[PDB]
């Protein structure tokens, strides 16, 4: 558990991929199915840096009006934020200024990153030349794709540099130290290896030639 | 055209085997994606071997980190897959970490999938 931690609030229209981006950093999962977030979901993200560890307490808020409720509670004491839209949906970019107002109303001068998601998709509607919202010193923009992991760590790296005051701070990998051995029951292990050999109830995933 | 994704791979000089892969874990009745990464087999101070999977990112997110137990379920299935059962570390369900989980390790080719199945079984024995 790092001592250094910051509250980060993540906002944007529903369907823009806010939750999918957090899961990529949290568990590496990517769910094709759209399941809207209800209220807010708070997840901790730990990053190792050249100056020590950092923890972002990410408040992943719901983007849909009917699912978000009153958002002031999610924002208070937030020390940074991420605004997100979908480059395949021009409306989500039209609403970016609205999310920016709500954040500045409750949080004032916090470092914010603008992230245009789903750049992995060919038919892009919100192109970079068209994106001109960011103009200030406390605002930044990045193209990202939570599916292809394009600019994976950029939004957090920029926030960590502003929050720590070190333009040269760098993220580093976490060492993989030998874990504890887990003893299994031999009979149970035999039963598992049998269920594997015969029980193939779950279908093997489809063979995307990603590798 | 969608931008290319460039990654400076996190290297594990101490590994004696390393293969790019895609990882899945069985929950409900589906194999949920855990991400593309690189499977590493590394030495320990004992004769046991460390099974490590780092994500295909600049940060090398640790998707799996487990010592290979002697009686680890290990079976070859599919075109290019290898199944195993182990108590995941890092945990997949924080509430019930101790429960073993069935896991699918995909690799690019059937031949190199057959190779992964071989050396894993070789390291169960130690
Ligand atoms: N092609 C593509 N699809 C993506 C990407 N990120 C998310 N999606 C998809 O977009 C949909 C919405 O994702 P989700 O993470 O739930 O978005 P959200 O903004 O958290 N929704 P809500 O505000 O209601 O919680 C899902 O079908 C998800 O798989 C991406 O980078 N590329
Ligand atoms: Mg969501």
């Amino acid at each position: 558990e790092p001592q250094v931690q910051f509250k980060l609030v993540l906002v944007g229209d529903g369907g823009t991929g806010k939750t999918t981006f957090v899961k990529r950093h949290l568990t590496g999962e990517f769910e094709k199915k759209y399941v809207a977030t209800l209220g807010v979901e708070v997840h901790p993200l730990v990053f190792h840096t050249n100056r020590g560890p950092i923890k972002f307490n990410v408040w992943d808020t719901a983007g849909q009006e009917k699912f978000g409720g009153l958002r002031d509670g999610y924002y208070i004491q937030a020390q940074c934020a991420i605004i997100m839209f979908d480059v395949t949906s021009r409306v989500t970019y039209k609403n970016v200024p609205n999310w920016h107002r709500d954040l500045v109303r409750v949080c004032e001068n916090i470092p914010i990153v603008l992230c245009g998601n789903k750049v992995d998709i060919k038919d892009r509607k919100v192109k970079a030349k068209s994106i001109v919202f960011h103009r200030k010193k406390n605002l930044q923009y990045y193209d990202i794709s939570a599916k292809s992991n394009y600019n994976f760590e950029k939004p957090f790296l920029w926030l960590a540099r502003k929050l720590i005051g070190d333009p040269n701070l760098e993220f580093v990998a976490m060492p993989a130290l030998a874990p504890p051995e887990v003893v299994m029951d031999p009979a149970l292990a035999a039963q598992y290896e049998h269920d594997l050999e015969v029980a193939q109830t779950t279908a093997l995933p489809d063979e995307d030639d990603d590798l | 055209e969608p931008p290319k994704v460039v990654v400076t791979e996190v290297k594990e000089e101490d590994a004696f085997y390393s293969k790019k892969c895609k990882l899945f874990y069985k929950k409900d009745n589906e194999f949920k994606e855990k991400g593309i990464g690189t499977l590493h087999l590394k030495p320990t101070a004992n004769q046991k071997t460390q099974l490590l999977v780092r994500a295909d990112t600049n940060l090398g997110n640790i998707l799996l980190n487990v010592l290979i137990p002697p009686n680890m379920p290990c079976t070859r299935t599919g075109k290019n897959n290898v199944l195993i059962v182990c108590v995941p570390n890092p945990p997949i369900d924080e509430k019930n970490a101790t429960m073993p989980v069935t896991m699918l390790i995909r690799v690019k080719t059937s031949e190199d999938a057959d190779e992964l199945h071989k050396i894993l079984l070789e390291k169960k024995d130690a």
